[PDB]
């Protein structure tokens, strides 16, 4: 139930990604369903914050491609564009989600 | 890239280049080569701006006849726009040639836009800036500051500072848009206004909108210091014509009237004061109207006449003042009983639709008034305000109107009308009286564009048909074609939704706006896609009336309450600011992916010159044909006109008119290949209308999606929507719908 | 009132009113009798 | 006033079958009503205080643009162009001649209008018109 | 606050309608802390003012904000800003140190 | 009667006027209410 809210989340991934060491690499994958989020703050202040600390994010949308998510894909990636992922059916997402787990 | 077009080298400011920008490029050079007129259609998506502006700069550099360019465009933004794509070809150009050449591109707009003054900034009004700055820089107040420097009297910094350099050292070398000419002339305490018109004739291109071009109030300077043999574009020309009508109309009403009274006694007051104080200042302008001297003659070149010439400078006679008007007083008395015959036949009961030479031989049996002194009217009323210096002329604003009206109806005889209405509008009360004097004829403001300058480019992202223009606007055309965009997948899905969710037909027709099942339809589907749109909406209504009651008919019954749920709901309203407020704020709500809708109507602000590129509209909902009001007189009498004259239906005419602004609604939103968005039109008579539809639409528009549902146009948007995301096969689009260098090379290969 | 308006003095006042203006049966049911109630609308 | 006719004193809401009726000599605003009350009898002076002109009762007529000074412009303009109907063809094209003659006319217009040198205009009108 | 049309015979409550207007006063507030100058892709201000001579064939009622039978707005025009307003200040509301 | 030929004037009647009345006296002989009657067609 509720409204999703993107920089919540990133927020909390980037507390727990501050406490780990500088030799692993620090990556987040979001598995978004909807196509609006609610924030409390600035999301691109919090894109920023993430491609400061060098933290990596792939987002595999459900429904359609949402302006944020491919925004923050293609900031956390250096310029990589294919880190947005949109599935078509069920076997596609278990293709997806066996794709995420190659580092 | 660099490549060539026969002999001409094309410096391309991208690594890549579609088939459709070639084309356009090949007919364009083979149109400039051969002369005359001609209307291309380029769909949207494509960079039609950036091929357009490299293709005549390289040709205006490559020939040695080095033509002058002229870049007309429809509105202010896309003013700005052409203008942000010439900086980036301008540096590509730079950056290739490896130095910066000859080169002068300014934008033109009016003082509003382009005062650094601190006090004359926040006035509302562009006509009470224009007149303060020329209050501030007419010169007069130079002169008296000069004789007097303890007068309260006040000169502007920024037009000042001008003086000290010379035409040629006001800017450096290149291009400015309107933000980096504003912060050049910021940095260095420079008015910009000024500046662009100075430099108007030294451009090599110059941009400015349609009524520079088409509106002679402020077309007479402008016309005259460019080149005849300029290369002439038209940016957008899909309502050039509306624009002709609104150069060559006046509505006068009961207030303006009363207004004019109150200026002609103001001005009575002020030459018995100035006959008692010095009659020097008036007999020196009696002598020079002696011999003949016009306005242009008399006035210097750094001051301007109170009131515009509203006329085609082609048709003002070039003969004496007839000497009815000559002396001051007699030309008070005649404007007086002006005013009181126009307030005369104010007084009516019924609407009466008459020729300008009824009107003449109305009121020349009514009262002794000629022709003759009416076509110098205006001319006599800037002289006359000129020679008496009065310091404030807010109360002659309205004067100036009447002078307008004088000059219009007396030197045009055939092709326009007037309309009396003793209603303004039909829910009114008390009666409320209004005079239209109206421009049928849309050829008659555009023939002096198209006999003056040799070769013209009319081009528009959605004119269609190609050949209702050269029979509306009284030109010829050497070649008319209109492209079809070429795409590896349909990157666009136009729909038409014909009836409701539960089978009801649909209609935006203004008589059924208080039917609630239509509501209930509407309601239904905006929902169903705003819970399915990714980014944002944009949606277009048909009139700004039909739009407050569906939004107040939405509110009451809580339809808006469930899109509140996914979407910010934004609305643009009658005030420019808070319009302009809200869509940066779309703009804004689309960027962070919260999400927003844009209610706006299809024949407003937003529809024209604003673009909803990428994200900022992955839906287009046009909610029903955007008619006009029929029972309108004005409409009426141009479809009468057109009949009569270019034998167009006037059903036909209304169905072009109301496909061609749903046209430039559901162009407004591609820019680049790699967009996307589904453009829906709920209306039951969009399925008879594909025809109408621009090509490149049409052929978007398969024939099995004419006659949509609600439910199952979801379920088609879902689809499409679930299809584009897909990160689509290089190899699927490497030479079918974009092109490298060694594509274009193979492709003139196979053509030779 | 239909005389001031041919007098030319617009009337305030609406037209007063002299102007024309506008089984039982038996019941076999015997051993229930009392339990059901009337319904004489849905 | 505006509304009311100053000599009979009555209002629009009271009589609205009243009329704009105006002398052309003297311009004081009446009602038809008055004029068939105090001119039926025969000519007299003009019932407003201060004017005492003589006006007959056949002259009177309704004022076109409402407005007293230039319903005096207009009424002298018909009075002067009757008899002063020269065209551009009767000075056989001369452009010069004829606007000097529209200047004049146009400052004699001016003079009945204000009165200020009325005597040698009238006078100068009266001659040309006897010719 | 909603933005249903405003009805007067509806009794509302005395103690809180107080604040209507105060409530107004903030919408200027809104106002003086909304109004500021955007970039020329999208200046309709400029749009509107590109040229300030235009006098051609007014805007019909169609084109034209709603008016009752006095000839004074109806009142759509206002719930209109007020969503406007609404959007405009839960947008500006996350432009914050947060 | 300028303002109110402006104006809209409702009909009155003795049952509008008991909506608006004031007490003249604490013990009034006559009853205000209105009684209704079957038969009458004035
Ligand atoms: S000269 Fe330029 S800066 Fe000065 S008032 Fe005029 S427009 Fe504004
Ligand atoms: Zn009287
Ligand atoms: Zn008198």
């Amino acid at each position: 139930k509720g409204n999703p809210s993107l920089q919540n989340a990133l927020e909390m991934a980037r507390g727990l990604l501050l406490p780990v060491p500088a030799h692993c690499t620090r990556e987040v994958l979001i598995v978004f369903g909807s196509l609006s989020t609610t924030d409390p703050g600035d999301i691109h202040q919090t894109i920023d914050s993430l491609v400061s600390e060098k933290i990596r994010v792939k987002v595999l949308g459900l429904s359609a491609q949402v302006a944020i998510c491919k925004e923050l894909c293609k900031a956390t990636n250096y310029g990589d564009e294919s880190f947005y992922k949109i599935l078509l059916d069920e076997t596609h997402l278990k293709e997806l989600f066996n794709e995420a787990v190659t580092p | 890239m660099k490549f060539y077009i026969d002999d001409l080298p094309v410096l391309f400011p991208y690594p890549k280049i579609y088939p459709e920008q070639y084309n356009y490029m090949c007919d364009i050079k083979k149109t400039l080569d051969v002369g005359g007129n001609s209307i291309l259609e380029m769909p949207s998506g494509t960079g039609k701006t950036v091929s357009l502006l490299s293709l005549t700069i390289a040709y205006q550099m490559h020939y040695p006849e080095h033509r002058k360019i002229i870049y007309c465009s429809r509105t202010m933004s896309e003013i700005e726009k052409a203008l942000v794509e010439l900086e980036n070809l301008m540096d590509y150009r730079t950056k290739e040639l490896g130095y910066q050449e000859d080169f002068r591109g300014l934008g033109l707009t009016s003082r509003k836009n382009l005062c650094l003054h601190p006090e004359v900034s926040k006035e509302r009004k562009g006509t009470v800036v224009d007149e303060k700055c020329r209050r501030m820089t007419n010169g007069q107040a130079k002169r008296k500051l000069e004789e007097d420097p303890e007068a309260n009297v006040e000169l502007c910094e920024y037009h000042e500072n001008l003086y000290n350099i010379e035409v040629e050292d006001y800017l450096p070398k290149g291009v400015f848009s309107f933000e980096k000419l504003l912060k050049y002339c910021e940095e260095k305490t420079l008015c910009p206004y000024f500046i662009v018109r100075r430099m108007i004739s030294l451009c090599n291109i110059i941009i400015y909108s349609y009524h520079y071009l088409l509106d002679p109030k402020i077309a007479e300077r402008v016309s005259n210091e460019v080149s005849k043999d300029s290369i002439v574009i038209f940016d957008e020309a899909h309502n050039i014509d509306n624009v002709c009508i609104e150069s060559l109309s006046l509505d006068l009403t009961t207030d303006a009237l009363r207004r004019a009274t109150r200026g002609a006694n103001a001005l009575d007051e002020r030459i018995s004061e100035v006959r008692k104080v010095d009659s020097q200042k008036l007999q020196d302008e009696y002598e020079k109207l002696v011999q003949g001297l016009h306005s242009a003659d008399i006035l210097t070149d750094q001051e301007e006449p109170f009131v515009e010439t509203p006329v085609l400078p082609q048709d003002l006679l070039t003969e004496a003042i007839p000497g009815n008007i000559r002396r001051a007083e007699h030309f008070v008395s005649f404007l007086k009983r002006l005013i009181e015959y126009l307030k005369t036949r104010m007084k009516v009961l019924h609407v009466i639709s008459e020729t300008p030479k009824s009107f003449l031989q109305h009121l020349k049996q009514l009262t002794f008034i000629e022709r003759k002194p009416l076509r110098f009217c205006s001319e006599r009323l800037s002289l006359l305000v000129r020679t008496l210096e009065v310091t404030e002329v807010e109360d002659f604003t309205a004067l100036k109107d009447i002078a307008t009206f004088a000059t219009l109806i007396s030197t045009y005889e055939e092709g326009f009308l007037l309309i009396i209405e003793p209603y303004e509008i039909e829910n009114a009360a008390v009666p409320n009286p209004i005079m239209r004097f109206t421009c049928l004829d849309a050829s008659i403001a555009i023939k002096p564009v198209f006999e003056r300058f040799s070769s013209v480019i009319i081009t528009s992202g959605t004119i269609s048909p190609l050949d209702m223009y050269p029979r509306m606007l009284n030109f010829k055309t050497v070649l008319q074609k209109s492209y079809a965009m070429t795409l590896a997948k349909k990157s666009f899905l136009p729909m038409i939704i014909t009836k409701g969710s539960d089978q009801v037909a649909i209609s935006s027709r203004f008589e059924i706006r208080n039917d609630p099942s239509i509501v209930r339809n509407y309601g239904s589907m905006l929902v169903e896609f705003a819970k399915i749109t990714p980014d944002g909406m944009v949606v277009f209504f048909p009139s700004y009336l039909y739009m407050e009651s569906i939004v107040s008919m939405w509110q009451t019954m809580g339809i808006l309450d469930e899109v509140w749920k996914h979407k910010l709901i934004l609305v643009e309203t009658p005030d420019a600011q808070e319009t302009s407020l809200a869509l940066e704020t779309y703009r804004k709500a689309c960027s962070n992916g919260r999400g927003a809708i844009l209610l706006s109507v299809a024949r407003g602000k937003v529809s024209e010159g604003i673009d909803f590129d990428h994200q900022y509209g992955r839906t287009v909902l046009m909610i029903g044909i955007p008619f006009q009001y029929t029972e309108s007189r004005i409409l009426k009498a141009r479809l009468e006109f057109m009949r009569e004259n270019y034998r167009i239906r006037e059903n036909d005419f209304l169905s072009f008119d109301a496909m061609r602004h749903a046209a430039q609604c559901l162009g407004r939103v591609l820019r680049g290949k790699d967009d996307y968005g589904v453009m829906v039109l709920a209306d039951r008579r969009f399925s008879r209308k594909r025809s109408q539809l621009p090509k490149w639409i049409a052929q978007g528009l398969s024939d099995a999606d004419l006659n949509l549902s609600t439910d199952m146009a979801i379920s088609n948007t879902k689809q499409f929507l679930r299809t584009m995301a897909q990160p689509t096969d290089p190899k699927d689009q490497e030479g079918v719908s974009v092109w490298s260098y060694e594509d274009l090379i193979k492709h003139q290969n196979s053509r030779k | 009132p239909r005389k001031l308006q041919d007098l030319g003095l617009k009337p305030a006042s609406v037209d007063p009113a002299t102007i024309k203006r506008q089984r039982k049966g038996k019941i076999t049911n015997t051993h229930m009798t009392g339990i059901l109630k009337d319904y004489s609308h849905r | 006033n505006k509304d009311m006719c100053p000599i009979c004193k009555t209002d629009r809401y009271l009589s609205p079958d009243v009329k704009f009726l105006v002398n052309p000599e003297c311009y004081h605003r009446i009602c038809e009503s008055c004029v068939d009350r105090i001119f039926s009898l025969g000519p007299a002076q003009c019932p407003y205080k201060g004017c005492d002109k003589i006006l007959r009762k056949n002259k009177f007529k309704t004022q076109i643009f409402d407005d007293v000074e230039v319903e005096k412009e207009v009424d002298i303009r018909k009075r002067v162009f009757n008899v002063f109907n020269k065209t551009i063809d009767d000075f056989n094209g001369d452009l010069v001649e004829y606007n000097k003659y529209l200047e004049e006319v146009e400052d004699i217009i001016y003079k009945l209008d204000h009165g200020i040198d009325v005597a040698k205009t009238e006078e100068k009108l009266r001659t040309y018109e006897e010719l | 606050l909603r933005g249903e049309k405003i009805m007067q015979n509806d009794r509302g409550d005395v103690i809180i309608d107080r604040y209507l207007t105060l409530d107004q006063e903030f919408d200027r507030k809104d106002d003086d802390m909304l109004l500021h100058p955007v970039k020329k892709i999208i200046d309709l201000d400029g749009n509107i003012q590109d040229d300030p001579v235009v006098r051609g064939n007014r805007p019909d009622f169609t084109m034209q904000p709603g008016v009752d039978i006095n000839g004074n707005s109806d009142g759509t025009v206002d719930i209109l800003k007020g969503m406007n307003r609404l959007s405009e200040k839960m947008i500006m509301a996350l432009k914050n140190e947060y | 009667l300028k303002k109110i030929d402006d104006s809209r004037i409702e009909e009155n009647t003795f049952e509008i006027a008991l909506a608006r009345l004031i007490p003249p006296q604490n013990q009034s002989h006559a009853a205000y209410t209105y009684n209704p009657k079957k038969g009458s067609t004035m």
